[PDB]
């Protein structure tokens, strides 16, 4: 608050504070067959049934 | 001293769609045969009378 008239302020303070980010882990797992991973994507480019 | 010869064995093998064996067998070569898991053909036989 300003000045004057009876009013004492604790004038104006600053702090500069240093914090820490928090890491966390999170696991997931896929599994795929290994048929469609093959006719998918095939040397012979020629199209598919 | 010498050194007459060199020589080493060349291996070849006729394969199986090329023997006398696929005269009792019928060959329908597949594409990725772990795509399915067991073949259950039912037949419907019906006898005459």
């Amino acid at each position: 608050i300003a000045h004057g008239d009876g009013r004492r302020p604790n004038k104006q303070r600053q702090y500069i504070v240093m914090k820490a980010c928090n890491k966390h882990h999170i696991g997931a797992e896929i599994e795929l067959a290994a048929a469609d991973i093959e006719l998918l994507f095939a040397e012979k480019e020629t199209p598919l049934d | 001293e010498a050194l007459l010869g060199v020589y080493t064995n060349v291996v070849e093998f006729v394969k199986f769609l090329e023997t006398a064996l696929a005269a009792a067998c019928v060959n329908t070569e597949f594409k990725d045969l772990r795509r399915m898991i067991d073949g259950k053909i039912q037949f419907k036989i019906s006898m005459p009378t």
